[PDB]
């Protein structure tokens, strides 16, 4: 039975996986009627957003690689998941960190159209915004190598069938 | 809204729309004949219009001659008009008059019937007797040159004997105004017919409107020559005593001289009886015996000499002429020579016995016998060292007047021609020492000493050789020192009643600074006003083929052709006096 | 509506790559496809069925079988990246499986992330807490060809001095071109190899 | 020959062709001017182009009013004089510096004249004059005019010999003398009589209104005799008129003046003086054999050959020579005819002395001149062309044989072609001409358009002929005639229009190596400072005129002398600008950012260089030049050698130090605390790129540029050591191993030990990184790269000049 639920769990992390790849993008494109969507743009953001939350609570409950990494410590196979070995790849402590970096994009476009009583070719101090792009490209996968690391302690234990 | 479109050269346009609207009555260098041709011959290719005009211009313009590339673009038919022999005659008596016999005869765009030719000199004594230019009776040739109704009388006879001359006038003689050209100044209708109709049998019984011949010529059991040659301006008839006046110039010079000195002085004054005698002969027939005597030839020679050259040189600058006469080394090669040529070369008091009998104050000429050919040669030479002389002090006016004396009639008069012809060059220039001394030998020259009337008279007769070039001089002077004069009008208001000569057929001030005029966009019997002293002074201001360009744009637009281009036609074919030379 | 007009503006729209293959062009008919290039393998495309779907031999790529599908839909047809991405993925591969002898005992271990289709990013870490280090690695501009120039990231702090002074026995900052990658990721992976092993 | 017969000698109408300052107009037909000049062919550039009329034309207006006024020249063609029923007669030009043209047009109608205004060689005319108040009668002022000569400082004028063919040619100067003046650097037209007048149009005073003309009548006239042709000039300090009036009488009118009180200048030209004979010889007569086709008329205007005899004694006669007669037949009597008479005036004293003429002798050739008339040199009078197309048969001023007729070298040779090798090329019989201002080619008009200007050429391919070795002194003599009349502000030439480039030598090395001979050039400024740095000649590159390409590949070794004029230009504008300030600041802040861009690139190619296979061996060291032109990679013989990059761009430095100060002092009193103060809008911008330099900080490029000049010297005083009141000048060494550099080339075998890598470079090493400047957008790939054409997409990419950003041109 564990063959059956060690299987399917590695298939739980493969589809969980790919979730990050999909929303390491924000596809901002705004290139009267004009106005109200910015804000359902605004929506759709923070719709694709959350949801990840949940399907992490989701894979906290079956986090059973805790208690696999003890009998890891002193000569674990520690085998990472070569995707050149498994041509299928297909069918068959908190992220409110990124709420808290989409939230520094209202109030620095604010501050950033709030440049009617200026000149027109000075209001581009969008020379900026190359820290919320670090800053995401960071939070994201430092949470997302722990998919990397719990998939190998997975098959610790599931090494040929557990019998054999 | 006047706007200017043409200025300086409208004269020609607002003068053809006159001559064409008088139509109906009773209200060298090269000229036209050679400069249409060029523009006939090179065709304007790619001609929408323009071609018409040219090559049936060429086309009509061949009445002068016999003496199918653009087929002609049509068959427009012509006139004659009133206005041609009008603009034949007035262009051929403007200059030297040259009305010969076949050039004149054999001009026949008429063919039966001569009378268009018997009021178109009416015409041109009523035109220039208003627009004040009695200067003329060079232009009264209706009286003495009427043989042409004589000599055409047998001319047709020969073949047809149907003329009738005697009722051929009467009905050109009744259009002619009766208030200008009265029938009782211009008193010209009594004397025309009953003075010139009746020598030659031509009206009898003239009531409602001595015959001397060729062969008046023993000029030996008489010389009544000085008698003939002083009734030449008298209007009567028989004029004809100038062709049997011209064959005595050929007997003395077939024969000696000293029976030509009174003729010669009694021509040489008197300019205005030298045109008559062109009016009937030709111009080789005096110059051409005339120029052969001196060329090939004591007190009296020395006479004799000077008064035949008196006439050359009367014939040669009133009419402007050149060496055209000897062409075919002579005497007559002096025109050229008016320069003071050099001193110490091969001069060297070669011939001067003078100028110590001339200017001292010694005595007389008796001994000295040179040729009387030194008039050339040693008249400049001399009086530019006679000026030098008494520029410095070597000359007191004593002697100058002692000398200045010697030059009146005894034979030496005549060579003052050329004297100060040259003398007026050294007026021109700039130095005061030698203008204030031409200036001082002025003075017993122009007002005498009131000697020898006969003296006088050919004194009065040389001046208006020589008034033309020796005033312009005085004037330069006067405008170069306008402070003090008082030598100067006391002479110029002396020598100005000679200032009438040069008909060389030429515009002058009041003229050309009064047809320069405008053009905007916006009648008693008289004729429509014409002068062809403008045709020829336009065309060597601007070039022919501008005024050859204006012409034909005028003739294009201008309305009724058929008479527009009779004017024209006749007016490019006129005889032009300035490039024509004679011969034999 | 277009039905056979589909495939023949999808096999009218392909073709055009068939011209700029210059490798061994293809063996398969429509349908299908196949676009096999080997040194002396092939990706078996597709093209009915959702809409279209991609398939790989089992080696050197399938760690981006999901990426590709949307530049192969999406974009063109255009697949010239292969072509020059190979000996890139090639030195992944060979650094990933070098360093093997390492994650069995407590030595250290090292990460691959691929950000996105062409900045990829690599990182090292050791027991405890010694060091976490990450390098990017990133393509830059084609005045003759493409470089890619692999170091720390730029606005990164570099907290100077604590590693780097050993990591500069390489200049700790590359730039290389597309044939020739290899000999610095195994200069580089040594050097932290005989760090990680002391 | 229908239009060779077609030729009008009534009036001296003057040509309707004409060039100067490199610009040709003409007379199309009587209504219109139009302007053409010599360019360059932006595409493949090949000098060979003549603009087929894109300019803006003139035009006579027809239509009139009541009350109308000629208009001027205002964002469109609009350039209209009203006429009056007659076409344009005569162009002339009138001499200028640099500033602005001038060029008068004279109506064959009653004598109406025009002036246009050329400001920046755009062909763009403005009016200066207006003709709206001028009369309508036989003025006809078209019979001759002439603008006055400009003065000199100095005493002559002079004009080179390049003699003595051998190791190298030594040069000698030759020198005439400049009469008159205007007392002005302006100048003054005087167009000669109305058939009658005086009528001098100018008095430019203080204002700069051309004041109305001055008049004195001379020679009145009450008949029909006019002035038909007449002519004058400028002899000893005074002019000198002359005219032949409708008869065989030609008259000599000395017009003396020089009062213009000295305000409001008057100036009354009195003091005209007649007494010059009037030689009635103007045709005399040789009667004999009278009735032959002889007797032609005078046809072109006596062109008065002034004073400029200066015999070694001191000065000489003049002379007023009848130009020709030329008949032309209308037995076969060709044409074969044109006799040209010659008369000078001396003065003689037998008795108190008057002037005289006296004719000198004739001579007449079998063609028919007249076309055109020019002399050249101020000496050799000559380049009478005959109208057979064949242009010139030049005859000396003195005897009248023909001159420039057989090629030699060895000794003096005072022109550029018929002498070492070059040749003219006959086109096609033609009407008019028009010299260029150098004499080395012209432009005519043939029946029916104006055929391009008819050039010399050299025999190039022959066997013996090729330059290479004494032969390649071809240059001195296309170098001698590149000095003319009034030629001292060098930077205007154009006969860079003869290129022979399979030859490849005379690119430079050799047409630059001879103005330094030539000129004393003087370009070793490696000893003291960077401060008088800007020379009149010096900035005469024309190796950037070899370009062998637009829009393609540019030659390397060809833009060497590109990147100098840039860094000249660009940057002493900064020195050059409380001026308008909103507008200004933004250009000044728009060149900062190319100066930082050129510095970034130079730190660049200092690098990946820094770091190659070069050896020195002490016999290596002779690849130097060769290896750095097989990569075409000219980033060191600009920042190391020719001994005055390394002074621009070391004053670039302190000058781009001094301009990114003033945000800093600006800012404080900006913002010391409501609505866009529109120049504070331009300071933010020059502060926001005064900092986005990587770490130049344009500081430590002056440290690196004084370290290296301070080391040259301490080999430069330590090999040209060689063992009272002794010369020893020893500095032609200086100069002549520091100049065949700008002519690329090698080093001087010892500056390989200056060349310290180590020490004075790896200080600024650590003031930038690895990998951050050498990344870069580097927007100046215009000049140096071949490996793309996406910049020829549509319209192209051009980049400007004065404010140095993109254009695109569609």
């Amino acid at each position: 039975q564990r063959c059956a639920v060690a299987a399917l769990n590695l298939e739980k992390q493969i589809f969980q996986n790919a979730q990050d790849k999909a929303s390491y993008d924000q596809a901002m494109a705004k290139k009267n009627g004009p106005a109200l969507q910015n804000q359902v743009i605004t929506d759709a953001q923070r719709q694709a957003q959350i949801q990840q939350q949940i399907q992490l609570a989701q894979a906290q409950q079956r986090q059973q690689q805790q208690l696999m990494l003890n009998r890891m410590a002193a000569q674990g196979l520690t085998q990472p998941p070569q995707p050149a070995f498994q041509p299928m790849q297909n069918p068959g402590m908190r992220r409110v960190n990124s709420t808290t970096e989409n939230s520094k994009m209202q109030i620095r476009q604010l501050m950033q159209q709030r440049l009617t009583p200026a000149q027109i070719s000075e209001a581009n101090a969008s020379g900026k915004d190359l820290v919320y792009l670090y800053f995401q490209n960071q939070v994201v996968q430092v949470f997302r190598a722990t998919m990397l690391q719990a998939q190998e302690k997975a098959q610790q234990v599931a090494q040929v069938q557990q019998a054999l | 809204r006047p706007t200017p479109s043409n200025r300086e050269c409208v004269d020609q346009r607002t003068l053809q729309y006159l001559q064409v609207l008088q139509k109906q009555g009773r209200i060298f260098v090269l000229f036209y004949f050679a400069f249409c041709e060029n523009q006939i011959v090179n065709e304007t290719l790619s001609q929408p219009v323009c071609k018409d005009i040219c090559r049936k211009l060429l086309d009509s313009l061949d009445a002068f001659l016999p003496t199918l590339e653009s087929f002609q673009v049509p068959e427009l038919p012509v006139v004659n008009t009133r206005a041609g022999l009008y603009i034949y005659l007035g262009a051929a008596l403007v200059g030297r008059p040259m009305i010969d016999d076949e050039a004149l005869f054999s001009y026949l765009h008429n063919r039966y019937q001569g009378d268009l030719q018997a009021m178109a000199v009416h015409l041109i004594l009523a035109s220039f007797d208003l627009l004040a230019n009695a200067v003329n009776e060079g232009a009264k040739t209706g009286h003495l040159l009427k043989s042409f109704l004589i000599n055409k009388v047998p001319l047709i006879l020969v073949q047809l004997v149907a003329y009738a001359a005697t009722t051929m006038y009467p009905f050109n003689a009744e259009m002619c105004i009766t208030e200008a050209l009265n029938q009782v100044n211009d008193s010209v209708r009594q004397d025309f017919c009953f003075a010139c109709q009746l020598h030659g049998l031509l009206s009898q019984a003239a009531i409602e409107t001595g015959d001397i011949t060729y062969q008046s010529l023993p000029p030996e059991g008489r010389y009544v020559k000085e008698q003939l040659v002083q009734a030449c301006l008298q209007e009567p008839d028989r004029t004809l005593k100038l062709i049997g006046e011209l064959d005595n110039m050929n007997g003395n010079v077939g024969a000696a001289a000293q029976a030509i000195v009174e003729i010669c002085r009694d021509l040489a004054s008197k300019p205005l009886s030298l045109d008559v005698l062109l009016l009937f002969d030709k111009p080789h027939k005096i110059l051409h015996p005339l120029c052969e005597l001196l060329d090939n030839w004591y007190q009296p020679v020395y006479e004799e000499f000077g008064s035949v050259l008196l006439l050359l040189l009367a014939f040669v600058y009133r009419y402007n002429l050149s060496t055209a006469d000897l062409g075919i080394g002579v005497d007559r090669c002096q025109p050229l020579e008016q320069l003071s040529e050099q001193e110490k070369s091969h001069l060297g008091g070669w011939i001067h016995g003078l100028f110590d009998t001339e200017a001292g104050g010694l005595g007389d000429e008796l001994m000295s016998s040179c040729p009387p050919q030194d008039f050339y040669l040693l008249a400049p030479t001399l009086f530019h060292q006679i000026v030098n002389a008494l520029s410095a002090g070597y000359l007191t006016d004593e002697m100058l007047k002692g000398g200045l004396e010697y030059l009146v009639d005894v034979l030496l008069l005549p060579a003052l021609v050329p004297a100060l012809l040259y003398l007026s060059n050294l007026l021109w220039a700039d130095n005061q020492p030698i203008q204030n001394a031409v200036i001082k030998i002025l003075q017993p020259i122009l007002k005498p000493t009131s000697i020898s009337n006969e003296a006088s008279t050919m004194l009065s007769s040389v001046l208006n050789i020589v008034a033309k070039p020796l005033e312009h001089a005085l004037k330069s002077y006067q405008r170069q020192d306008p402070e003090c004069q008082k030598i100067e009008p006391l002479l110029l208001a002396i020598a100005d009643n000679l200032a009438v000569s040069r008909r060389t057929g030429g515009a002058d001030h009041t003229e050309l600074e009064s047809w320069c005029s405008a053009q905007i966009t916006n009648m008693n019997g008289m004729p429509a006003p014409y002068t062809h002293r403008q045709t020829l002074a336009a065309q060597q201001i601007l070039g022919p083929h501008r005024l050859l360009g204006i012409i034909l744009d005028e003739l294009k637009s201008s309305p009724e052709p058929g008479i527009a281009y009779d004017v024209v036609t006749t007016m490019i074919c006129a005889p032009d006096v300035r490039n024509s030379t004679i011969s034999s | 509506l277009g039905i056979r007009v589909r495939q023949l503006q999808r096999l009218l729209d392909f073709l055009e790559g068939l011209r700029r293959v210059g490798d061994d062009a293809v063996p398969e008919r429509v349908t299908l496809r196949e676009i096999v290039f080997s040194y002396g393998w092939r990706v078996r495309l597709d093209l009915t069925k959702g809409v279209v779907l991609e398939k790989g031999n089992p080696h050197l790529r399938v760690i981006n079988r999901l990426e590709d599908l949307v530049n192969s839909q999406k974009f063109y047809s255009l697949a010239t990246y292969l072509t020059l991405s190979l000996p890139l993925f090639r030195a992944f591969q060979q650094l990933e499986n070098a360093w093997q002898t390492a994650q069995e005992n407590g030595r250290g271990s090292c990460f691959i992330l691929h950000l996105s289709l062409d900045k990829h990013t690599i990182r090292f870490v050791l027991p405890g807490h010694q060091r976490q280090i990450s390098l990017l690695i990133q393509p830059h501009e084609k005045e003759g060809k493409l470089v890619w120039e692999v170091g720390r990231p730029r606005h990164d702090p570099e907290l100077l001095n604590e590693n780097c002074e050993f990591n500069r026995v390489l200049k700790e900052r590359v730039w290389t071109i597309s044939g020739s990658g290899f000999k610095g990721l195994v200069t580089g992976a040594a050097a932290e190899p005989d760090e990680g092993i002391e | 020959r229908r239009i060779a017969e077609l030729r009008a000698r009534g009036c001296c109408q003057g040509i309707a062709w004409s060039r100067q300052g490199t610009i040709a107009s003409i007379s199309a037909d009587g209504m219109s001017i139009e302007l053409r000049f010599l360019r360059t062919n932006p595409e493949n550039g090949d000098w060979e182009l003549t603009d087929a009329a894109l300019s803006l034309s003139v035009a006579l207006v027809p239509a009139s009013s009541p009350s109308a006024t000629s208009s001027s020249g205002s964002g469109t063609s609009n350039t209209t004089v009203i006429s009056a029923g007659a076409p344009f007669v005569h162009l002339a030009w009138a001499p200028s510096v640099h500033t602005s043209s001038f060029e008068l047009a004279a109506i064959d109608a009653p004598g109406r004249i025009t002036i246009f205004l050329f400001t920046q060689n755009i062909n763009k005319p403005y009016l200066s004059r207006k003709w709206d108040t001028d009369p309508v009668d036989d003025l006809h002022a078209v019979v001759g005019c002439y603008w006055l000569p400009l003065p000199f400082n100095v005493s002559y004028v002079a004009n080179w010999v390049q003699t003595d063919y051998r190791y190298e040619p030594i040069l000698s100067p030759a020198w005439g003398p400049i009469h008159p003046n205007h007392t002005k650097s302006a100048l003054v037209c005087v167009t000669t009589n109305g058939l009658l007048k005086m009528l001098f149009p100018q008095n430019n005073n203080r204002i700069e209104e051309t004041s109305i003309e001055l008049e004195s009548v001379t020679a009145s006239d009450d008949l029909i005799t006019h002035a038909a042709i007449g002519a004058d000039r400028n002899t000893l300090l005074i002019a000198l008129a002359m005219g032949s009036k409708q008869l065989r009488v030609v008259r000599v009118g000395i017009q003396w003046w020089l009062p213009q009180v000295d305000t409001t200048l008057l100036d009354p030209e009195q003091q005209q003086s007649d007494g010059d004979a009037p030689i009635a010889q103007l045709t005399h007569l040789e009667i004999l054999p009278s009735p032959l086709g002889e007797t032609p008329q005078t046809v072109l205007p006596p062109v008065i050959l002034a004073v400029r005899s200066y015999l070694p004694q001191e000065g000489s006669l003049y002379a007023a020579h009848q130009e020709p007669f030329t008949v032309i037949d209308r037995t076969d009597q060709p044409k074969a005819f044109h006799p040209a008479f010659e008369q000078l005036g001396a003065k003689n004293s037998a008795s108190s002395q008057p002037s005289a003429m006296q004719t000198l002798r004739k001579l007449d050739p079998v063609v028919i001149p007249g076309k055109v008339v020019v002399t050249v040199n101020t000496l050799q009078f000559g380049r009478v062309v005959c109208f057979g197309f064949s242009d010139g048969t030049l005859q000396y001023r003195d005897r009248f044989t023909m001159n420039e007729v057989y090629t030699e070298q060895a000794t003096t040779n005072i022109t550029s072609p018929l002498q070492v090798g070059f040749q003219w090329e006959t086109e096609g019989p033609c009407l008019q001409m028009a010299f260029a201002p150098t004499n080395c080619s012209f432009v005519q008009v043939s029946e029916d358009g104006s055929v391009k200007w008819v050039k010399l050429r050299y025999p190039v391919d022959d066997p013996n002929m090729t330059l290479q070795g004494p032969k390649l002194k071809a240059v001195a003599a296309s170098l001698a005639v590149a000095s003319v009349g009034a030629n001292i502000a060098g930077p205007n030439i154009h006969n860079h229009c003869d290129d022979v480039m399979a030859i490849a030598r005379p690119l430079a090395k050799k047409f630059k190596d001879f103005p330094t001979a030539w000129v004393r050039e003087f370009v070793t400024m490696f000893k003291i400072t960077v401060d008088y740095s800007e020379e009149a000649h010096h900035d005469q590159l024309m190796r950037n005129s070899l370009l062998q390409f637009c829009l393609s590949i540019l030659n390397h070794f060809g833009f060497n002398g590109d990147f100098q004029p840039r860094t000249f230009s660009g940057k002493f504008a900064n020195l050059a600008l409380p001026l308008d300030e909103p507008e200004v600041v933004d250009a000044l802040a728009s060149c900062a950012k190319w100066g930082f861009d050129l510095l970034a690139w130079l730190t660049d190619r200092l690098l990946a260089l820094s770091t190659d296979q070069t050896i020195k061996a002490m016999l290596a060291d002779q690849k130097r030049f060769p290896d750095l032109a097989r990569y075409l990679h000219s980033k060191n013989d600009v920042s190391l050698h020719l001994l005055l990059c390394s002074s621009t761009r070391g004053l670039l430095s302190a000058v781009c130090r001094r301009l990114q100060v003033v945000e800093s002092l600006a800012h404080r009193a900006t913002v010391y605390y409501v609505t866009a103060s529109l120049v504070k809008a331009s300071d933010f911008d020059k502060l926001l790129t005064a900092l986005s330099r990587d770490i130049q900080t344009a500081y430590i490029q002056t440290f690196s540029g004084v370290a290296t000049q301070i080391r040259q010297h301490a080999s430069g005083s330590g090999g040209q050591p060689l063992t009272i009141k002794k010369a020893q000048s020893h500095v032609e060494l200086d100069m002549l191993l520091g100049q065949n550099p700008p002519p690329g080339f090698r080093e001087v075998l010892a500056c390989f030990f200056g060349n310290i890598f180590p020490a004075f470079r790896a200080t600024v090493d650590p003031r930038s990184v690895f990998f951050a400047d050498w990344s870069l957008l580097e927007e100046i790939v215009a000049e140096d790269e071949r490996t793309l054409k996406r910049r020829r997409e549509g319209g192209g990419r051009y980049v400007d000049v004065f404010k140095r950003v993109e254009l695109c041109g569609r």
